[PDB]
RNA sequence: UUGAUGUCACGGAACCUUUGUUGUCUUCGACAUGGGUA
């Protein structure tokens, strides 16, 4: 106990001997600590033997009388712990301990030095909130650069202080704060000073050089061992002094070394570490960082987690699209190229707080297979923030769809958004078109085009949209035309001959533009006169059936504003009294043809909570995704006005959002159609009636668009068109 | 040539300022000064020194006048008098010289293209923007132009956070200056016009300038036409002088708590005797004499003086005493800098919106009425003394910030959207639901004529294991009072019908009282209420309407406020679309029958009354006055509650009680919040259903050797009393949110927690130990019957076995009063105690059922008045609205001694520092005692003993956390930790001190007051004969301290302790009924030095309970032993025990035990185990030297029929007696020699005549 | 004390976590004085 060790002490204590006074007043810190937190030793209720002796004794020590070193050992001891929660608190502890014996004015090196590396070490260990790094960080930072200033105007030539400096320096720089002042001068303050053989100055040293051009410290960082846990360090090390040295076929291979021996989290340095250095490399004119970028996005793209069929998730990073823009433009194979842009289509990326709330609802629904991933996944992300800093490394594939299953008489077009090319001036669009009746050699174009007015003019009418509703159908004439002549190449009849239907995958916010009703430049001829048109999120969801067999229909509606009159009194059962319990029951039955038509509320936040909204209930698309014994394989689904409603407002071009669409392709649903905005009841009636009556959903579409916008072009009427102009189809059945 | 045009701009609230900066530091990348540029500025004259004063640019009237300019053209179609505008041009090829773009969507009201860059003429709207200077803005400037030494000397900086909505805690903040605009009210400054401008540019531009509503942060009205220092120094030094220095803090907090008015000083309190001689303002000049020629001081009569003097004194005392420390000092208040400041990005896209011609302004009005205290923080970084401050104005007024009020708002919207927002600063605005309805909404800023100084309070925290107050856990926090009415108004500006539903609702809300508006809300701080709602719409897309708007400026200033306020409706519309609030109230009723306290050491020092400890109480704003009301703090209700809740509760195998809580999920984490997220329920304060005044109950402690009081602080307190048959009503109220309601786990823990609570087993307020907050029910309503459902054998007692004990009593011989019992020389400690942190399994936790009877008349007087009957004093038997009790402090004491005799444990209470009697430091202080013995006294030399009486016993026996008796002084480590160490045992704590528990362990047992079941049977017939609630008085004899050099003869060594006293039962109060002296038989006349008393007779029944947790068999067994001691054995109680008053008896009769927190059991047929278990644990500790046990049989053995001993003492000489009996002095030398003294006084039941 | 064809800062709640608690019968009999004597 901290008595009886107190009672040690003072029975062999020499009044000139130095090891017995620190070992008196670390004993008599540690039983005052204990007092200060209310732990389970404050419950011993003793005292001390021989009192006038050790009275006598603790009058003398007191009258006489190092807390650095109780504290500096408090911090050693801090250092090694498991659990990132255990290290949090204990440097929480020990910077609220030292805080007022810092501040006083005769301060020692040590306690500064103790108090200087906690700050450092707490600023590390904080977690991300949102879009931007938290606050609380750079304060921490900007605290250890004052901590290590008020030393250094004191001292010169303190090892430690510089290196807790420059620590802060580079982090800070890593962080969006440009550098602090006399950063360059204190780099070469410690240049001078000698060569240190760590990992975490080996940083330091390399800029040292790249800045200064002195490569005499290369040899030394080359010839360190290969008898380590954080063997890509070296090896991204060794490749950066290579590349210096001009072996470059030694930086090749230890770029191949480095990419094969990676981490799992992004929260590592390692990833920014060689984006950066694939950059710079890319800047210098060295034709290998193709190479370079290649591999890293093959090794990168296979760390994704699959809840539910057709839906994968994945973890936020901030520079994977940068990392795939450097691919895209690495790769020379048009085949490649498109496999790169599908890499990214129909994927969720959340975050920590994202990833918590998923979780918890997962736990209230009693998924273990699905909560247990996430505590993993969520533990070390956690875990994996400090693993430089603190020498510790902690330890799936999909199959491809040939591109040759299209059949002979379609047309595929893919779409990727190089905001990189865009920001350097260039063409960042690109249409990658794909063509079955020709020679193998020559059956894929690869066209660019510029986005940037295309852009202005769709956010311009989403504006328009939300404020007066109905008072952008002029707007929306004009974001047509802006399609049409930024795109101009659909036509010329020689890259997509006539009768030859097309299959749109966009990319980015081209997903929520209506793509097949261009208008080109008083004659004016539609896109859909001449072919028709298919939707997809993405490539790797292609997959043919067949459609059902039995014979039936089912409405879910939730619309008490307007009464559906062919839809109600026509031939198709009809259930006004939907409820989640006959929902479910109706897809669990497998219908022929079903229609819902409801209400629905977005969140911008998690993609997964929103929310359709049903009698005295609101069932979420989570909720529809989980649901056991779902039988939907070749069967037909009209949908309503949910899915246009639950669409949050897009806020960045290259942003993409999960729907009812997507939750119902998950179940193999044969086809979908919903419109883009708003739809008006009447016409919706209509439409839909001619697709019940008839059974080809193509052939109805295109019949029905015809016979309306005949109507639309005898006058001229952009009220009209906004109405004839939302309605498309996602699948592609047998 | 040019024509000018005055301008003058008046602010109707407080403005923001931004800071000074370097102009190498004012470009564009600096983020402070891109984000400090729509406030004023501040100018300095030299940039050595802060000497300036503010002003504010052009450029930001420019801007206002070029928006407002836009509204009217969207407004009026694009037409000012007769001549069409063009959308006007914002693009400029050279962006990079612009310090600033533009965000936001511009307006649209045409389809033409801008005009063309060179032309001879240009539209209105072109003309002012300045496409041809034609217009030019001056700067604004005070007039006169006066000259301050700084920008704090104009106004103050104030912090503003960002709080998020999940988890509801701030991240980040911001820093700006805040000038009040009582002081600064307007600026002046010139617009110049080139003499060539169209009229209707000059029309548009008047339009504009009437249209434009605010700038700088606030509304606008544009019209074109040292005794502190000397007082603090004198006390530290007095306080220095006498040594005093442990009072510093709190003479600082109790002259700070003085700032309240300057009445209080001339009623500070006195001591028990009424002279001023008090502890603390009475030190020294003295300090009261301090404070009264302070208060006399004709500079200091005004209030304002007297009040910042006594903050003056109270901080430089806080500073002085804070230095004292000599161990580690703790920080609370760090690692909160997050400052951060937005970014606006500089590649935004240029957008056009046209948003219609349709505009209605809704003006509404009314009032905030506070029912709760708030507290709205705001803290200075120079005031040290206060942890948590309040915010004020310069005057001393409440404040209501517009910023908090937009705040609250938009919570309020986004809880009622069911939709979170995620927008980031910087960047083109947000355009979800919340947002476009905040775009629109103006607020105002309010204040209170109510300028009272604040209330602080005092919070703690508790340590789980050992059940005392944590160490060094101590902050207080200031709190504004309730009752105070706050000015309200709001503007809408949209183009809806009307408001929006989602206003209505949120405003619908606001009115029935859940408008939770401040901050520290889960102690139930800051709940308003919106009272007189008036309403109107106005339509200013009207010509004739949107001219008189323009011509009144919409009616902002008072003196169009006052019309407006006429023309207003009564009333509010209501919702179309309604949604239920998130907060559910749950009413709590609860009933006590017993005393009631909740201390406040800083109250008790500073009343009138010299009482130690008073009770809790708050004021309410009446008015503008005040008005005290005694209830029960919030705090304290949440502690006890979160504590029963955790105590029955696991994790892993761990009781939550034990975990730390810091980055925790854990069930009380997730129902009473933590330091990362916020709690989902609020308590508020509880007050008592009636206006019961307090009372006053006075203690002493009782010496175990000596018999008579201990030199120790005689204490009293002042609890609001309560009986059974007027128990004490406590109402009040919590809110719980609707998803724990739903959530069944959360109820079933509430559930769990509130039956432990109604059973009886956490007590509320303090002084539990002598039956102090007893609940006897609790109950809960408006909760649908969801938490409530879970708040839902008698065999005889085994009698009691025959007594051993066998004495002869002779009739002739005469015996006296009192003998020594001594004990055993083996105390068996323990170094660790059981914890309070769970409910130990193995251990029994339940209640007793006693019933005591009286057999020999009682005396248990009143103290509260000395002169009942009629310098001679009397007194009443204790009463408490009008019923006869007998108070639980006396009981326990009797059963401790009787326990600690028993166990052979420790001399609980003593009284080590006095020392007896009959250069070295040895000598000189021996001679300083020696004349305060001859210079205080009632009636060759002294012998002064070289040691203490401490010294003069058995050290295990001594008491375990005693005081300090071995030579040298600890005065030199008062500052360090280690002191008390010094003080303890070496070995831990003996079976006494481990059961009734000590200064730093808290005891297992409560003690109940007992109740009279029956008409009383008085001593003697009272004055009435119709009267049998009231007896008659009976004359006592003379009374008079013990003489402990009686036991101890001689100075040599061997003369020591002899034991603990006890008294023996006899039938002498017969002749004290008559008026005879109990020895000499003389009759007793009335003198000053006697007493006269009520006394009941016997036959008499009481009865009481006593609660115990946490029990080992054995000492549960040694315990109901100790109460039915034999058949034929009795306790002593009351007063006069030497003459024979006071012998009761008591027996059990039931006994319920705990299974868990729902089932309990009848624990009856259990009582021989226990009573076994009892005696063989005394077996094992000594074997066969049960001696002491015996002899304490002896002297409790009551006399039966057929005996008549002959009790008192003698007198001091043969000369002095009618019976011839021996006399003190010639027994000394006699058979009572020195060297045979104790061996007599040891035995029981010896004779001495 | 501004600079001009471009300022949503009424674009941001000083917010979140801690029982003034613990220990005490309003109790009661031996002297007091300096020398006395020599
Ligand atoms: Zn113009
Ligand atoms: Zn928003
Ligand atoms: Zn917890
Ligand atoms: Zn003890």
């Amino acid at each position: 106990n901290p008595i009886r060790d107190i009672q040690d002490r003072l029975k062999t204590a020499k009044f000139d001997n130095k090891d017995d006074m620190m070992n008196l007043a670390s004993s008599l810190y540690k039983y005052e600590k204990q007092l200060m937190d209310s732990s389970e030793a404050t419950l011993c209720q003793q005292g001390l033997s021989n009192r006038p002796n050790s009275f006598s004794q603790l009058s003398q020590f007191r009258d006489s009388d190092q807390t650095g070193k109780f504290w500096q050992n408090e911090y050693e001891a801090c250092k090694n712990f498991q659990t990132h929660k255990e290290r949090r608190e204990t440097l929480e502890q020990i910077i609220r301990f030292l805080q007022n014996g810092a501040e006083e004015k005769d301060a020692d090196d040590l306690l500064l030095k103790t108090l200087a590396r906690a700050y450092f070490h707490r600023g590390l260990l904080y977690r991300p909130k949102g879009f931007s790094v938290p606050a609380r960080k750079v304060e921490a930072m900007k605290k250890a650069i004052a901590y290590c200033e008020i030393i250094l105007d004191k001292n010169e030539e303190e090892s430690e202080a510089l290196r807790i400096w420059l620590y802060a320096a580079m982090e800070l720089r890593r962080c969006g704060e440009e550098y602090p002042e006399n950063f360059a001068e204190k780099l070469f303050y410690l240049a001078n000073d000698g060569f240190i053989s760590e990992l975490y100055d080996i940083r330091l040293f390399l800029e040292y050089t790249e800045r200064e051009e002195d490569n005499n410290f290369l040899d030394m960082i080359l010839q360190e061992n290969q008898d380590r846990e954080r063997l890509f360090e070296l090896c991204l090390y060794k490749a950066r002094a290579c590349f210096h040295l001009n072996q470059l076929n030694d930086v090749r291979i230890y770029g191949e070394s480095a990419i094969d021996n990676a981490p799992g989290a992004f929260a590592d340095p390692f990833w920014d570490e060689l984006v950066e250095f694939i950059r710079m490399l890319r800047n210098k004119k060295s034709e290998l960082w193709k190479e370079i970028a290649i591999k890293a996005w093959d090794k990168c793209r296979e760390k994704e987690m699959k809840v539910g069929n057709n839906i994968y998730l994945s973890w936020y990073w901030a520079r994977q699209r940068e990392l795939y823009d450097l691919a895209f433009m690495a790769q020379d194979g048009i085949e490649k190229k498109t496999r790169i842009a599908d890499s990214l289509k129909s994927r969720t990326t959340l975050r920590i707080q994202e990833l918590n709330e998923l979780r918890k609802d997962a736990h209230r629904k009693q998924n273990r297979r699905l909560e247990d991933k996430l505590d993993r996944i969520i533990e070390q992300e956690n875990e994996a923030r400090d693993g430089a800093y603190l020498r510790r490394n902690p330890p799936g594939k999909r199959e491809e769809i040939p591109f040759a299953r299209l059949p002979q008489n379609w047309i595929a077009v893919h779409f990727y958004l190089n905001e990189l090319e865009s920001h350097e001036g260039g063409k960042g669009g690109h249409a990658l078109i794909y063509d079955p009746q020709k020679a193998e050699k020559d059956q894929w174009q690869d066209k660019s085009f510029d986005y940037k007015e295309l852009h202005r003019k769709f956010l311009e009418w989403q504006e328009n949209y939300i404020l007066n509703e109905e008072g952008s159908a002029d707007f929306l004439v004009t974001l047509c035309r802006e399609i049409e002549k930024a795109m101009p190449f659909l036509f010329k009849s020689e890259v997509i001959p006539e009768d030859r239907p097309v299959l749109w995958i966009p990319h980015g916010f081209l997903h929520r533009l209506p793509l097949h009703a261009a208008m080109k430049s008083s004659n004016i001829e539609i896109f859909w006169e001449r072919h028709a048109s298919r939707y997809l999120p993405a490539w790797h969801l292609f997959d043919p059936a067949p459609y059902s067999r039995e014979e039936s229909s089912t409405l879910l509606k939730n619309f008490e504003e307007y009464d559906f009159q062919n839809l109600e009194n026509g031939e198709i059962e009809v259930y006004a009294p939907s409820s989640p319990k006959k929902v479910k029951e109706a897809i669990r039955e497998n219908p022929a043809i079903l229609l819902l038509l409801c209400h629905g509320e977005a969140d911008m936040t998690n993609p997964f909570r929103s929310c359709l909204k049903l009698k005295n209930k609101d069932m979420t698309i989570f909720d529809l995704l989980t649901v056991e014994d779902v039988r939907l394989s070749g069967s037909r689904i009209l949908l309503g006005a949910c899915e246009s409603d639950m669409v949050p407002p897009l806020e960045f071009s290259v942003d993409e959002h999960l729907s009812v669409s997507g939750a119902f392709l998950s179940h193999k649903a044969g086809e979908i159609v919903a419109g883009l905005w708003t739809v008006d009841s009447e016409k919706v009636d209509e439409c839909y009636s001619y697709l019940v009556e008839e059974k080809d959903f193509l052939r109805n579409l295109q019949e029905w668009q015809m016979a309306e916008t005949e109507n639309f072009r005898s006058e001229n009427d952009s009220s009209l068109f906004y109405k004839i102009a939302p309605f498309r189809i996602i699948g592609f059945p047998a | 040539m040019t024509t000018t045009m005055k301008i003058s701009i008046e602010f109707l609230e407080p403005f923001r300022m931004t800071k000074w900066q370097e102009s190498t530091r004012r470009n564009k990348n600096n983020k402070e000064f891109v984000r400090g540029q729509a406030f004023a500025r501040w100018h300095r004259n030299k940039k050595d020194n802060t000497k300036g004063r503010p002003y504010i640019t052009g450029t930001l009237l420019r801007s206002a006048v070029i928006r407002s300019a836009e509204n009217l053209l969207t407004l009026s179609d694009g037409k000012i008098s007769e001549k069409t505008c063009c959308p006007g041009k914002f693009d400029t090829e050279d962006k990079d010289r612009l310090l600033q773009l533009r965000q936001r969507s511009t307006l649209r009201w045409t389809d033409k293209n801008p005009c063309p860059d060179n032309a001879e003429t240009y539209c209105p709207f072109c003309e002012l923007l300045g496409r041809s200077f034609r217009i030019h803005f001056g700067n604004l400037s005070l007039p006169g132009k006066p000259d301050f030494d700084g920008p704090k000397a104009i106004g103050s900086q104030r912090v503003l956070n960002r709080v998020d909505f999940k988890s509801g805690k701030a991240h980040d903040f911001f820093k700006a200056y805040e000038v009040d605009h009582t002081r600064f009210p307007r600026f002046e400054g010139e617009i110049t016009i080139d003499n060539k401008v169209s009229a209707e540019a000059r029309k548009l531009l008047c339009d504009s300038l009437k249209f434009t509503d605010r700038l700088c942060g606030a509304l606008c009205v544009i019209r074109f036409d040292n005794l502190a220092e000397k007082t603090a120094e004198q006390i530290i030094s007095i306080l220095d002088d006498n040594k005093k220095t442990e009072y510093t803090r709190l003479l600082a907090d109790a002259i700070r708590s003085l700032r309240r008015s300057s009445k209080l000083v001339a009623g500070l309190p006195k001591d028990h005797d009424g002279k001023d001689d008090h502890y603390l303002w009475d030190i020294g000049v003295t300090i009261r004499q301090i404070l009264t020629t302070s208060a006399d001081t004709k500079e200091l009569k005004n209030a304002g003086k007297w009040r910042e003097f006594c903050e003056k004194l109270g901080e430089a005392l806080y500073l002085k005493s804070k230095d004292m420390s000599g161990g580690l000092k703790i920080t609370r208040r760090i690692l909160g800098d997050a400052e951060f400041h937005g970014k606006p990005d500089r590649l935004e896209k240029s957008r056009s919106v046209s948003i219609g011609s349709v505009l209605k302004e809704t003006v509404v009005c009314g009032e905030l009425v506070a029912k709760t205290p708030f507290f709205f923080g705001a803290i200075d970084e120079d005031a040290k003394q206060t942890d948590l401050q309040v915010l004020l104005t310069p005057d001393n007024k409440y404040r209501l910030p517009r910023s908090a009020v937009r705040g609250i708002l938009r919570r309020d919207l986004q809880t009622y959207f069911d939709s979170p927002c995620n927008a980031e600063l910087g960047g083109r605005p947000c355009m979800c639901k919340t947002c476009r309805i905040m775009r629109g909404i103006t607020v105002m800023d309010a204040r209170s004529e109510y300028n009272a100084p604040p209330e602080i309070r005092h919070r703690t925290r508790i340590n789980p294991f050992t059940g005392t107050v944590a160490e060094g856990a101590l902050f207080n926090m200031e709190v504004a009072p309730e009752g105070i009415v706050f000015p309200f108004q709001l503007r809408y500006r949209g183009s809806e019908d009307g408001l929006p539903d989602a206003l209505k609702t949120v405003l619908k809300w606001w009115a029935e009282g859940q408008a939770f508006m401040s901050g520290a809300a889960s102690t139930g701080k800051g709940r308003f209420r919106m009272e007189n709602a008036k309403y109107e719409t106005l339509d200013l897309s009207d010509e004739n309407q949107r001219n008189d708007y323009l011509k009144n400026w919409g009616w902002r200033d008072e003196k169009g406020l006052e019309e407006l306020k006429k023309r207003l409706n009564s009333g509010l519309p209501e919702p179309g679309n309604y949604r239920d609030p998130k907060w559910h109230e749950i009413n709590v009723s609860i009933e006590m029958a017993s005393p009631f306290i909740n201390g406040d050491p800083i109250r008790a020092a500073v009343d009138k009354r010299g009482t130690d400890v008073v009770t809790f109480v708050k004021y309410k704003a009446e008015g503008e006055e005040a008005k005290p009301v005694c209830a029960y703090k919030a705090e304290s209700f949440r502690g006890v509650i979160r504590s029963a809740v955790a105590r029955i509760h696991m994790e892993d195998g761990v009781p939550l009680t034990e975990l730390t809580h810091s980055d925790c999920e854990c069930l009380l984490c997730q129902i009473f919040g933590s330091e990362y997220e916020a709690g989902k329920i609020r308590f508020e304060d509880l007050v008592f259903e009636s206006d019961p005044e307090p009372v006053t109950f006075d203690h002493v402690a009782i010496d175990r050797f000596t018999g008579g009081a201990a030199d120790k602080k005689k204490f009293d307190d002042s609890p609001l009393p309560g009986s059974p048959a007027r128990p004490l009503m406590l109402k009040g109220s919590f809110w719980i949110r609707r998803d724990v309601l739903e959530d069944e786990e959360y109820c079933k823990a509430l559930g769990k927690a509130l039956a432990d609570v109604n059973n009886g087993l956490y007590p509320l307020g303090g002084k539990s130990a002598i039956g102090y907050g007893q609940v006897k029910s609790l109950g809960i309503k408006g909760d649908d019957k969801r938490i409530s459902r879970l708040m839902n054998t008698d065999v005889a007692v085994p009698e009691k076995p025959k007594t051993d004990a066998e004495v002869r009593i002779e009739a002739e011989k005469v015996y006296y009063p009192h003998y020594f019992v001594e004990p055993h020389k083996k105390v068996e400690r323990e170094e660790k105690p059981c914890g309070h942190q769970k409910f130990h399994e193995g251990r029994l936790t339940g209640k007793i059922r006693c019933k005591l009877i009286t057999k020999t008349p009682l005396i248990v007087p009143d103290t509260s008045n000395d002169d009942f009957f009629r310098y001679h004093k009397s007194y009443a038997f204790f009463r408490l609205h009008k019923q006869i009790m007998i108070p639980g402090s006396e009981l326990r004491g009797m059963v401790s001694s009787v326990y600690e005799t028993v166990t052979n444990s420790c001399f609980r209470i003593f009284d080590e520092t006095k020392r007896l009697s009959w250069i070295p430091e040895k000598a000189r202080i021996k001679y300083k005692e020696l004349l305060r013995v001859y210079n205080n006294n009632p009636q060759i030399s002294r012998t002064v003993d070289d040691r203490m009486i401490g010294k003069r016993m058995s050290a295990d026996l001594r008491p375990c956390h005693g005081d300090w008796v071995e030579d040298g002084d600890l005065s030199a480590l008062n500052a360090y930790p280690e002191k008390r160490l010094l003080l303890r045992h070496p070995k831990g704590l003996c079976p006494a001190c481990r059961l009734f528990g000590t200064g730093s362990y808290k005891g297992r047992v409560r003690f109940g007051f007992a109740s009279l079941e029956n008409d009383p049977e008085w001593l003697i017939p009272g004055k009435n004969p119709g009267d049998p609630f009231h007896g008659g008085p009976v004359m006592l004899s003379l009374l008079e301290r013990p003489r402990p050099t009686w036991s101890i003869p001689g100075s040599d060594n061997k003369f020591k302790v002899p034991g603990r006293k006890f008294y023996v039962h006899h039938h002498a109060w017969k002749t004290i009924k008559d008026g005879n002296h109990p020895t000499t038989g003389k009759a007793i006349e009335q003198s000053p030095n006697n007493r006269t008393v009520e006394a009941l007779a016997g036959g008499n029944s009481f009865s009481f309970e006593i609660a115990f947790e946490n029990l080992k068999e054995w000492e549960l067994g040694l315990l109901i032993h100790s109460l039915q001691l034999e058949k034929g054995l009795a306790h002593k109680l009351g007063m006069a025990k030497s003459m024979g008053f006071g012998s009761v008896e008591i027996d059990v009769e039931s006994v319920r035990l705990r299974k868990d927190w729902k089932q309990w059991r009848n624990g009856n047929s259990e009582i021989p185990n226990w009573l076994g278990k009892g005696f063989a644990k005394l077996k094992e500790w000594f074997r066969d030297e049960l001696d002491f046990i015996e002899n304490l049989k002896k002297l409790l053995w009551f006399p039966e029929g057929d005996q008549a001993p002959r009790v008192c003492y003698p007198m001091l000489r043969k000369k002095d007696d009618p019976n011839g009996n021996s006399g003190y002095e010639e027994l000394k030398d006699g058979e009572f020699k020195k060297e045979d003294r104790q061996k007599k006084l040891t035995t029981p039941w010896t004779p001495w005549a």
